[PDB]
RNA sequence: GAGUCCCAUAACCUUUGUACCCCAGAGUGAGAAA
RNA sequence: GCGAUGAUCACCCGGGUGGGUACAAAUGGCAGUCUGACAAGU
């Protein structure tokens, strides 16, 4: 007595009318099983009347969480309301869930729903061969759509959070480093060619970011004047007395003049060097702002790059948390972050580290008042050993 | 709802206590956070006992994690001060253990209560 | 690659005949045939496995 | 002359060959970093430089459907994005966040563009200090066959059988020691002319163009006053073509 | 042991997906899906290729129950690469992470979780690895994710509850396909205390024959664990005769 | 005539410079001080 | 005015040698730049 059959895919919602009805007495046989797996004979009971695809994403995941909870959502409404005819005599609809059922009936007073075993064995079918039986209808791809929406629905039930989320503190200990190495290896080279023309600013002025940005005023150091012994004076102070020794000595150096065109590259090149401190200046305040609010505790306790490195050790904040507090502390023991009476320093700040860790990870909004008092404890150890 | 669930009640607690104490007895018993951890990651724990009124709670929440995953039942007692007056130590206890042992004089008693434990949670 | 670097082959053969190797270790029976298509790999340990297992 | 010292080209192909690793460690980072976000990217969309150009435009997933990609993209994958950018699994993230991964990204983009500088660049300065030599086999390879001898002059000094096999010591000189045969390509197999051959072909256009690359850089590094056009090169190249229609004009089959 | 810079030999195991590292230990690893982390801590085997570096990780029986099961010489699984597998009972990703690279890429898995607590990591680890579906929902009741879950070529489930038959029997008439595979993981002391462990086991496989699942093999897991077998069946819908 | 294709753009060893170490590791688990 | 929220657990003359861990450099070592007159067409 099947008459029509509702399927719920996470594209849509496709209804179907039942051609022909299956042998009831004979469902266990293996030949009415059989026909279930072939589609030969599947097309000959069932066929698709109608198909209602989800206006977006966040339509999909409403239904999703009412076909959950056996409520009937409104694209729902619509669709049996469009296709079902009113009917005594009861439209039969086959549903896969008995608890959808009531929520339908209190909607729909003259449908009524089945659950047996025999709808069941149906919607086993039509679950089976998919998209094949839509006749070229526009389905998307089911399997694409079905893990967008589980990774939505399961999120929704956890209440994962991107507060909560410490990747990005990972991310950024990765390319702090990094972003330190490529600065010093550049930085170096930019005193090799500026050297070659002359070589004997690269012993003056030691400090690379410094003489990064001197060189990109002495472009030739032909060009020499009082006002630009000023405004080279200006750069950093004369307390070094640089600022006269470089006016001096560009007048009298054995440095070999090179190409403006390579001169080009000198300045190109360092400068590149200076917007790469520049970038590891911002993206180091970004890690230190990251940590207050990511691990709160565990930044106080130690500091905010030293921890975030600790994180980065152990994969994750949630994995230094589990660790026991002897693995905590040979996680750092290969950078000596936490480092007789000194080891015994070092072992303590071990096991607070691990406490304070365990607050940051299991609380929503973590805050520092006992990351503090955890410092301040640690404190009182180290003056009295 | 909250973090220090499930919380036995009094009739539970003090036939839980009086596990905790037999067990130190026996050498059976692992105290305190640390230890637990790693008894549950080598599989030799029968169940974990923590303390509901730690200050602050979630410098043991590491273990219900650990315990479910490996599936070794866990409860709360209402009073640390009380957990480590049973445990036979002069300290506060957040964290115990029971170690697992099949030719442990006090078998069925770690049994009888482990079945509790598990309708409870 | 057809070139079977002796490197290579004398890795092998030292574990065809690993029973030898250690007298106190005595594994299965097995004959382990050259397998045709097999990878040489080093083994990554933990970070936390620093003093143990490195 | 000012214009005329080989030392800019030692560095300037030694720092070209840093750019690469340093600019693809940061597409790399960007690429997780920023997949965070929106993970199906990196597989849609491989070059770098694109990617990075994706994340300047738009920001976030939400931004995709309005945000116009043309430019970067063609339009069958420049929609695949869109369509990825409402069911993606990735997490939204803060403008404290965007600002640093799009601060990232504009490193990736200056890079590349100061990477096709230096490059050209290079191309400059080996058409100034070898002119013959870059007619014959290339400015790439021509820069790395001096930076291998370190210095023009040695170059020179070498014959033609080391230059074409400079960069293939392992190979040869195990093959010395042990009595087998020896490469014939080395670092002369990235040149243009050694692309067009085929078959054994290859190793034929290798001696000969080692042969002509000798002389055109002789020319260059011991003449006092060498004009820089590149004569030398261009009728040299003349000759070797000559013989690579001849050699491959050849049909070992039977007609 | 197995110790860090060590060398090792990687052949093909039996199963498809599955390979052994071979050397003074031998050890079981599977490719890795994603390459430079560990999801657990485990030992992971780096292979030069042409030269891009694929990565393995090892697979530790002690932790996973299924890997016990290689170890001792399961005849068939229908856990191989390119097949859809529903992986019931997913704690973490200490073992579906490993079912996830045997697959491969075409393949996929719907890790079901009901603890919200792991269910977390589960989605953490289900990001690095694109073929995992995860699903924190309760596995007694398969009706409540029926929209997550095409068809399925396996079946496994080492939910460690009393009433696991009807759990594996909902969910395998739902999804799981004709002739699909069916593989059970028993704790005996859960299931049923007072009675011991062969009678809970010849217990347990008798409520799979009701349920039209015909048992193929049954192994115990010693000396892994005490007290398991893992019983793999077909899901015969015609006829178990 | 002749192995680019086992990164000579490299690996390994030695020397120097710098910064740390001379305790156990799945570390142990109820003592310490007087 | 303690503690399971964790107690306890190489050499030589204040100075110098020995050994270990991470990085950088070396115009330091391994370490030595292939053969040499034929070939292709009728």
């Amino acid at each position: 007595p099947i008459e029509y059959l509702l399927f719920e895919e996470p594209t849509g919602y496709a209804v179907f009318k039942v051609k022909l009805q299956q042998d009831d007495i004979g469902s266990r046989l293996k030949e009415v099983q059989e026909q279930i797996n072939d589609f030969g004979a599947f097309t000959k009971l069932i066929e698709l009347v109608s198909f209602a695809p989800f206006k977006g994403a966040a339509e999909a995941l409403e239904n999703a969480n009412d076909i959950s909870e056996g409520l009937v959502s409104e694209s729902l409404k619509a669709i049996l309301d469009l296709n079902l005819p009113k009917a005594k005599k009861n439209i039969t609809l086959a549903i896969s869930d008995k608890n959808l059922g009531p929520s339908i009936k209190e909607e729909f007073p003259y449908v009524d729903c089945i659950s047996n075993e025999l709808a069941q064995d149906l919607i086993r079918g039509v679950r089976l061969h998919g998209e094949k039986l839509f006749k070229g209808l526009q389905s998307g791809d089911l399997e694409r759509a079905q893990l967008g929406l589980g990774h939505a629905y399961s999120r929704a039930k956890v209440k994962f959070s991107v507060q909560k989320n410490d990747n990005h503190i990972i991310q950024a200990i990765a390319l702090l480093d990094q972003l330190d190495k490529d600065i010093n290896t550049f930085a170096m080279r930019v005193k090799e060619w500026y050297g070659w023309h002359f070589p004997e600013l690269a012993k003056l002025v030691p400090d690379n970011y410094t003489f990064a940005k001197l060189v990109l005023f002495i472009k030739d150091k032909a060009s020499l004047n009082d006002d630009s012994l000023h405004d080279l004076a200006a750069l950093l102070n004369e307390d070094s007395g640089i600022a006269q020794r470089v006016i001096d000595n560009a007048r009298i150096s054995m440095g070999q003049d090179i190409s403006e065109t390579d001169m080009e590259n000198v300045c190109v090149f360092a400068q590149r060097v200076a917007s790469l401190a520049d970038y590891r200046r911002q993206l180091y305040d970004y890690l230190c702002e990251k940590m207050h609010t990511v691990a709160p505790n565990l930044s106080e306790l130690i500091g905010e790059v030293i921890g975030a490195r600790l994180i980065s050790h152990a994969g994750s904040l949630t994995n230094l948390s589990k660790q026991a507090a002897s693995t905590v502390q040979i996680l750092g023991a290969e950078k000596a972050l936490f480092r007789k009476n000194k080891g015994r320093i070092s072992r303590y700040l071990a096991n607070k580290c691990s406490m304070a860790s365990r607050i940051d990870n299991y609380s929503e909004e973590p805050s520092n008042v006992f990351g503090s008092v955890l410092k301040k404890q640690v404190e009182q150890r180290l003056e009295f050993y | 709802n909250p973090k220090a669930f499930p919380l036995a009640d009094a009739a539970l607690t003090q036939q839980i206590l009086d596990v905790v104490q037999q067990a130190a007895n026996l050498r059976q018993l692992k105290k305190g956070a640390n230890e637990a951890t790693k008894t549950l990651n080598r599989g030799i724990s029968e169940f974990i006992i923590m303390a509901a009124d730690c200050e602050p709670i979630e410098i043991l929440l590491h273990l219900p994690l650990l315990c479910e995953d490996k599936n070794v039942p866990y409860v709360f007692v209402p009073s640390r001060v009380a957990l480590g007056r049973a445990c036979g130590v002069s300290r506060p206890v957040i964290a115990a253990s029971i170690t697992t042992n099949d030719a442990s004089a006090i078998k069925t008693q770690i049994y009888a209560v482990k079945d509790k434990i598990e309708t409870l949670l | 690659d057809d070139n079977m670097r002796r490197e290579v082959q004398r890795d092998l053969l030292l574990i065809k005949h690993r029973a030898a190797l250690d007298p106190k270790r005595h594994y299965k029976k097995q004959r382990w045939e050259v397998p045709e298509r097999f990878a040489i790999g080093t083994i990554i340990e933990d970070k936390s496995e620093f003093y143990s297992s490195r | 002359s000012a214009d005329k010292v080989d030392v800019m080209i030692i560095q300037a192909i030694a720092l070209l060959d840093d750019l690469d690793k340093e600019l693809n460690t940061y597409a790399m980072r960007c690429k997780e970093w920023y997949g965070w976000h929106f993970p199906e990217l990196a597989k849609i969309v491989t070059d770098s430089v694109a990617y990075a150009r994706i994340i300047l435009t738009m920001g976030i997933r939400s931004k995709a459907s309005e945000t116009d990609l043309s430019e970067i993209l063609p339009e069958e994958i420049e929609e695949r994005v869109k369509t990825a950018a409402e069911v993606s699994m990735g997490t939204e993230i803060t403008q404290t966040d965007l600002d640093n991964i799009n601060a990232l990204a504009e490193q990736i983009v200056e890079f590349a563009a100061y990477r096709e500088q230096l490059s050209n660049y290079l191309s400059a300065r080996m058409k100034a200090i070898a002119p013959n030599l870059t007619q014959l086999v290339g400015e790439l390879v021509g820069a790395r066959l001096i930076a291998h001898s370190g210095s023009l002059i040695s170059l020179a000094k070498s014959p033609a059988s080391t230059i074409q096999i400079l960069g293939a010591e392992k190979a040869l000189f195990r093959a010395l020691k042990t009595k087998h045969d020896t490469p014939k390509y080395g670092l002369l197999y990235h040149a243009s002319l050694v692309g067009q051959a085929t078959g054994k072909n290859k190793g034929k256009i290798a001696r000969v163009l080692a042969a002509k690359a000798a002389v055109s850089l002789r020319y260059d590094a011991l003449a006092e006053d060498r004009d820089d056009s590149g004569d030398i090169g261009l009728e040299s190249r003349a000759k070797v073509e000559n013989r690579l229609s001849q050699l491959e004009g050849r049909d070992l089959r039977t007609t | 042991g197995a110790r860090g810079g060590a060398k090792v030999v990687i052949e093909p195991h039996r199963h498809a997906g599955v390979y052994i590292a071979r050397g003074k230990e031998d050890l079981l690893v599977t490719k890795n899906m994603a390459p430079g982390e560990s999801v657990y801590g485990e030992k992971r085997i780096s292979v030069e290729e042409p030269p891009t570096k694929v990565e393995y990780r090892v697979w530790n029986p002690f932790r996973s129950k299924l890997a016990a099961g290689i170890m001792g010489g399961l005849d068939e699984l229908f856990i191989a690469p390119g097949k859809k597998v529903l992986y019931l009972g997913a704690a973490s990703g200490t073992s579906v992470s490993h079912v996830s690279d045997v697959v491969g890429p075409e393949g996929v898995v719907y890790a079901v979780e009901f603890s919200h607590r792991p269910g977390r990591e589960l989605i953490s680890m289900a990001k690095k690895r694109p073929n995992i579906i995860p699903i924190i929902e309760d596995a007694r009741h398969p009706q409540k994710y029926r929209m997550l879950i095409g068809m399925v070529d396996c079946v496994f489930a080492d939910v460690a509850q009393p009433d696991q038959a009807r759990i594996i029997a909902l969910n395998s008439h739902m999804f799981l396909k004709d002739q699909g595979g069916v593989v059970i993981s028993i704790k005996a002391n859960c299931i049923d205390s007072t009675v011991d462990a062969e009678t809970v086991f010849a217990r347990e496989v008798q409520k799979l024959r009701e349920e039209r699942i015909k048992p193929l093999e049954q192994l115990t897991l010693e000396p892994y664990e005490r007290d398991h077998c893992i019983v793999v069946g077909r899901y015969m819908r015609s006829g178990l005769k």
